[PDB]
RNA sequence: CAGAGGUGAAAUUCUUAGACCGCACCAAGACGAACUACAGCGAAGGCAUUCUUCAAGGAUACCUUCCUCAAUCAAGAACCAAAGUGUGGAGAUCGAAGAUGAUUAGAAACCAUUGUAGUCCACACUGCAAACGAUGACACCCAUGAAUUGGGGAUAUCUU
């Protein structure tokens, strides 16, 4: 302890555990990836994405990537 | 159902004709692309329509409802036993 | 305007035959004069001619069933049972 | 002998070739109970509730 | 005179059904199919008062009467089946069940396998008494 | 004057509407299944004295092979549970003691 | 006197069991138009599996087998399998509180007729390092487990004769296969077949009965003392 | 083969015309034990066997869409345990009324043996409960420690 917690400047340890709509300023949780023709895939996709074959499977949470194609997270 | 979704696309974008007599006329010509028959159709009338489709090699779909359901699915307020679509627009089938 | 409060078609009997006997006969009287749905064709055009005999105005088809209604509830059960046994 | 057990029937012949004597009034029927292949007989429940 | 044609030391098995309620006790010996009975003695055949038909003493006397006569039959070993009233009534065995089984063992019979065969419903009809129970 | 916070059963306010009743093991009174006093008992068929008499006379039962037991799930109405000493009235301080396992 | 008119018989089991002549019984001797064979046919005898397969170990001591008389040959009664069941004390000692109990019913028909019903039961268990207060199962896994058991039993028992089917149940082979293939779906504490009953039988065949009994040990009940 | 049932103790009641008891079956109507828990679902009333089938409901996930569409209420409408009513079915169990034994000063009651209406199903009524958390609905803030049901995110154990 011994550290005073400022409400307007929370520590990274505290703020990292919060629900996305309980942060000081709310924001997204998802991101975009590219796979390899090369296509961009949403991290929480729920529809069917085609190359020539399906690349991901829908899930209750994050989408499931097929095995046998490299993927990389895009910035920003 | 999947068939009902396509009928709405045709009903607003394509061209069609309602009734057995007008559908047979399109089959005698070459303009027919698909024929839909309700399950509530007289057996002798159905056999005649299917024979025309076989001769002209036209795809045919057996609807799962009666002529009341087929008319409702087209947005109409009357019963239709046979439907023939001459033009399909922005639709797979 | 509405011409009677309670008894619609039984009003032809005046004050005679008693309230409960009139009430029980009204349900069957209404049913035997209504137009029932025809599975052949698609119209509400089934009318009873004689007891157990129904004719369609559109189809011009005659069907045998029911003293006061086109199909009895016991008949619906029997059709399902027969279809199930045939599919075995 | 060709009708599955548990079926609903009407116009039943009491004796072969009688051309129909049981379950003929309006709304009536008979119920098939069981078969006996050794004796070649069939058991029925009549509208009155009796078994034959 | 009676008994199966076996050597003098072989074991011949029967089955004894012991029914012990809170009003009586049955000691009943049958074959291994249950279709043939050898002897049957009840506690009520041994006492004179209605309130003693289920006492452990009456059950002890009934068992000894069973052994003293089934020895002529040639039966000298028994499998045991015990039951309470069961059904929708009580499932606890009556007082005479313990005494009857012990008496048979001390009388000379060999004891095979033991099992409880009380009737148990998977779901039941309503039992007697009201929704308030027996108010005694 | 409310005597118990749970009112003598196991039905919180916003959990259930009704629990089906059961017959008392002893008198037959109908009691909701979550209110009645339940016990699972395992009783030996014979006591120690009778068991040794039977065992010596058996070619089956002995040191290696034990003898069978009775298994029962008993549910009582409140009056029958008190009269049979299954539970007793307790001082006000001690009423909140609960046991989760057979002791 | 009753036993002045009784006669003794022997009950023999099919060839799948080591102990052939288990149990003895009595019946009235033939008098007038009443024939002893007519009364005897159709009786059901119950025995303990550990006594039949005396070479078996400890799990067989908790099962009982029933046989039904089909023919009388001298003083011997020839039998066929009727049912099998776990004893009541053993079954009631398997239930625990904070788990879930799963039951299935399977009905299958063997090659030579003989429809039968199976009645399986199973229980869940906690994992080795579990800390939770219960090990209840999800309903989707219970349904999946029930489906797999039904598929394996019907496939296995519909290709064999009645004699081999009994040997699979008696010698504890089918249950082990079920446990091995069902643990991946859901960790199981125990899986048992608790009751088998024959529901329907084919027409009587004398040669089929004889081929199932091998060599018949001779009874000495009718001889002189 | 001579008793069985029932009680604190008995008696009404059944039984050599074979009761009770024992084994395997058959019929019919209810009901789904143990697992069953300060657990789940439902607006409340309520809801526990398996398989097939129909239309729904909530929670979670989302860098999808839309843009104030909301909260709560006289009048008006729908649902609502048990008992009760009407017309058809059904009628195993239990059982208001009634009958017969006891107990008692008396006992119309509590106890015992029975038993009608009911108890179950379909359609139509009725609109009452200690219909209770005796606590109206929507919204905000609020200390601590162990748990539990469903979904999701991050990173040593068992089976396959
Ligand atoms: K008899
Ligand atoms: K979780
Ligand atoms: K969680
Ligand atoms: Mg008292
Ligand atoms: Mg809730
Ligand atoms: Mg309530
Ligand atoms: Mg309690
Ligand atoms: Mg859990
Ligand atoms: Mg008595
Ligand atoms: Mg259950
Ligand atoms: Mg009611
Ligand atoms: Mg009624
Ligand atoms: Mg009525
Ligand atoms: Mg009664
Ligand atoms: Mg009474
Ligand atoms: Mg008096
Ligand atoms: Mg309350
Ligand atoms: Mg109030
Ligand atoms: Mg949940
Ligand atoms: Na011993
Ligand atoms: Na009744
Ligand atoms: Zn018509
Ligand atoms: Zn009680």
């Amino acid at each position: 302890g011994f550290f005073d917690a400022d409400l307007s400047y929370p520590t990274v340890r505290t703020e990292r555990m919060k629900h996305k709509r309980r942060r000081l300023v709310q924001g997204p949780n998802s991101y975009f990836m590219d796979v390899s023709q090369v296509t961009v895939v949403y991290s929480h996709a729920t529809t069917s994405v085609e190359c020539s074959k399906k690349l991901c499977r829908p899930t209750g949470g994050k989408a499931l990537l097929v095995e046998g194609c490299g993927y990389r997270r895009k910035p920003d | 159902d999947t068939i009902n979704a396509k009928l709405q696309l045709v009903m607003k974008s394509g061209k069609y004709v309602l009734g057995t007599q007008q559908a047979l006329t399109t089959l005698r010509q070459g303009r027919s692309k698909l024929v839909v028959i309700a399950n509530n159709c007289p057996p002798i009338r159905r056999a005649e329509v299917e024979y025309y489709c076989t001769l002209s090699k036209t795809p045919i779909h057996h609807y799962s409802g009666n002529n009341l359901d087929l008319g409702t699915a087209c947005g109409k307020h009357f019963r239709t036993c046979v439907l023939s679509v001459t033009n399909v627009g922005d639709s797979d089938i | 305007a509405k011409r009677t409060v309670k008894m619609g078609v039984m009003g032809r009997y005046g004050t005679r035959y008693g309230a409960n006997p009139r009430k029980r006969a009204k349900k069957l009287e209404v049913s035997q004069h209504a137009k029932h749905f025809c599975s052949f064709c698609g119209k509400f055009a089934f009318r009873r001619k004689a007891v157990g005999i129904w004719r369609c105005d559109g189809c011009s088809k005659t069907v045998a069933g029911g003293a006061y209604t086109l199909s009895t509830p016991n008949n619906s059960t029997v059709r399902s049972t027969v279809r199930r046994l045939r599919e075995l | 002998g060709q009708i599955t057990e548990g079926c609903i029937v009407c116009n039943v012949e009491a004796k072969p070739g009688d051309r129909g004597t049981l379950a003929r009034a309006s709304g009536d029927y008979c119920i098939i109970i069981s078969h006996n292949h050794e004796t070649g007989r069939t058991r029925l429940k009549l509208p009155s509730g009796q078994k034959k | 005179a009676y008994g199966p044609n076996v050597k003098k030391g072989d074991l011949v098995y029967g089955v004894v059904h012991i029914f012990a309620s809170f009003n009586d006790t049955f000691v009943h010996v049958t074959d291994m199919s249950g279709r043939e009975t050898y002897v049957k003695v009840t506690g009520g055949m041994k006492v004179k008062a209605d309130r003693d038909e289920s006492s452990p003493y009456a059950a002890m006397m009934a068992a000894q009467d069973v052994v003293a006569r089934c020895k002529e039959c040639g039966i000298n070993a028994l499998h045991v089946k015990m039951r309470a009233v069961g059904g929708v009534r009580t499932k606890s065995p009556g007082p005479g069940a313990q005494a009857a089984l012990r008496a048979l063992a001390r009388a000379g019979m060999k004891i095979g396998r033991i099992e409880d065969v009380t009737p148990i419903p998977t779901d039941s009809t309503r039992r007697k008494g009201s929704r308030r129970g027996r108010r005694l | 004057t409310t005597k118990r916070r749970n009112h003598g059963r196991s039905k919180p306010a916003h959990s259930r509407g009704r629990v089906k009743p059961i017959h008392c093991f002893n008198c037959g009174r109908l009691t909701p299944k979550d209110k009645a006093v339940g016990r699972f008992v395992v009783r030996r068929m014979l006591d120690a004295a009778s068991a040794r008499d039977v065992a010596e006379a058996s070619p089956v039962y002995g040191a290696n092979f034990p003898m069978p037991r009775l298994y029962m799930k008993q549910r009582f109405c409140i009056a029958c549970a008190i009269h049979s000493r299954t539970v007793r009235a307790r001082p006000v301080g001690n009423r909140k003691i609960r046991y989760t396992k057979k002791v | 006197e009753t036993m002045a008119r009784k006669e003794w018989y022997d009950v023999v089991a099919p060839a799948n069991f080591e102990k052939r002549q288990f149990a003895k019984t009595i019946c009235n001797k033939t008098q007038g138009t009443r024939i002893a064979a007519d009364v005897l046919r159709g009786r059901v005898f119950e025995a303990n599996l550990a006594d039949l397969n005396q070479s078996a170990g400890e799990e067989e001591a908790y099962r009982k087998v029933r046989f039904t008389v089909q023919e009388v040959q001298g003083r011997n009664l020839l039998t066929q399998f009727h049912s099998m069941e776990v004893t009541t004390d053993k079954m009631a000692s398997l239930l625990r509180k904070w788990c879930t109990t799963m039951e299935t019913t399977v009905e299958v028909k063997t090659a030579d007729g003989y429809t039968m019903r199976l009645f399986v039961v199973a229980f869940t268990k906690p994992q080795a390092n579990q800390q939770s207060r219960n090990c209840y199962a999800k309903q989707r896994l219970v349904k999946w487990l029930r489906m797999r058991i039904t598929k394996m039993i019907k496939r296995r028992l519909s290709k064999v004769q009645i004699k081999e089917a009994v040997s699979l149940l008696t010698r504890n082979v089918l249950s082990d296969a079920l446990v091995r293939r069902c643990n991946p779906i859901l960790p199981l504490r125990e899986l048992r077949i608790r009751k088998v009953r024959v529901v329907r039988t084919p027409k009587f065949d004398a040669q089929a009965l004889l081929s199932a009994h091998g060599t018949i040990p001779a009874s000495v009940e009718a001889d002189q003392r």
